[PDB]
């Protein structure tokens, strides 16, 4: 599988 | 075309993920405006006058609220931007703004790469994700049947002749994979693998 990054959004 | 036409549509259908596909685009989609279901588009980063240039997979859990982006390169934004001139910023507001109560999302993509740097095999690659998130939409990165048949590779290291064979090796376990659930593949591999090779973009 693949590493990923989580980022938080808010608009 | 060859290289993946727009019927990453055939095979997407063929996987299973009918129920949630929202179709083929360009880089004009607008976002996801679907704060209930379970919603998954293939996207392009050149506008459809252009005839595309990178597919790229984009997927939503409204259930944690939160979006994933499958770029087979795993670039960063800032080489996003650079080498494709694409930008996810409206899309990512609209789809917050559209499902998610207090107008906040979680973005999850991917920091690896799994595709080689000559190879024309993106738009396969995302058909392999969507069954992934279709199958396992809290963990469809990895950790799951389906990706765990392929490896990430640092970015970093995409030209490392060195790695080379760990992404020819995902391409095979790729092609095979489609092989096994997707008879539209099997009905047209010749044409499909030719078009879609592992050195298919190599320089002369």
């Amino acid at each position: 599988g693949v590493q990923s990054l989580k980022r938080r959004r808010c608009f | 075309m060859g290289s993946s036409e727009q019927e990453l549509k055939a095979i997407v259908k063929d996987l299973g993920c009918g129920p949630y596909f929202l179709g083929t685009y360009d880089k004009r989609f607008p976002g996801f405006v679907s704060p209930h279901k379970l919603a998954c588009a293939i996207v392009n980063t050149a506008g459809r006058e252009t005839g595309g240039v990178h597919w790229m997979a984009f997927a939503w859990n409204p259930r944690s609220k939160t979006c994933y982006l499958f770029e087979p390169f795993g670039f960063s934004d800032q080489r996003l931007k650079q080498v494709y001139q694409f930008e996810y910023e409206s899309l990512l507001r609209r789809s917050a703004i559209a499902s998610s109560p207090d107008r906040c999302i979680t973005l999850e993509k991917s920091t690896q790469s799994v595709q080689g740097p000559n190879s024309a095999a993106c738009g396969l690659f995302c058909c392999m994700f969507l069954h992934a998130f279709a199958n396992w939409p809290q963990t469809p990165m990895d950790h799951n049947p389906t990706m765990n048949l392929i490896t990430g590779v640092p970015n970093s290291m995409l030209n490392s002749p060195q790695v080379q064979p760990t992404l020819r090796r995902n391409q095979e376990q790729l092609y095979s994979f489609l092989e096994r659930h997707s008879p539209y593949f099997r009905s047209h591999s010749a044409q499909i693998r030719s078009a879609t090779s592992f050195c298919h973009l190599k320089n002369m």
